[PDB]
């Protein structure tokens, strides 16, 4: 509930930033709004790439941290670790 | 190109659908 709210707020702020900075380029804005024009399932599959080190996800490090902490708490509760 | 760029934001969706 709160993880998705923080993610939504950040995705709105980043869209505001890209709409402010769209005047800089024409084709770079194209990749940048690829994320925003993608279908929601693809958007969230992209935003959920915190794992490993591929780093294509644009979500910030703190938001990565809450999910990485919840995931290890859940693994400890499941007994995998 | 603004309307073409803006298609379906995730933040516009209600909370439960995003959850």
């Amino acid at each position: 509930d709160d993880f998705v709210a923080k993610l939504q707020d950040n995705q709105r702020f980043r869209y505001n930033e890209v709409m402010q900075a769209l005047n800089m380029s024409a084709a770079l804005t194209a990749r940048k709004t690829k994320e925003f024009r993608s279908p929601p399932q693809e958007q969230i599959n992209m935003l959920l790439n915190f794992k490993d080190d591929k780093s294509e996800c644009p979500c910030p490090e703190e938001i990565r941290d809450q999910l990485l902490d919840f995931h290890e708490d859940l693994m400890t509760h499941c007994g995998i670790e | 190109v603004v309307a073409c760029f803006r298609m379906a934001p995730l933040y516009n969706l209600p909370r439960h659908r995003a959850v």
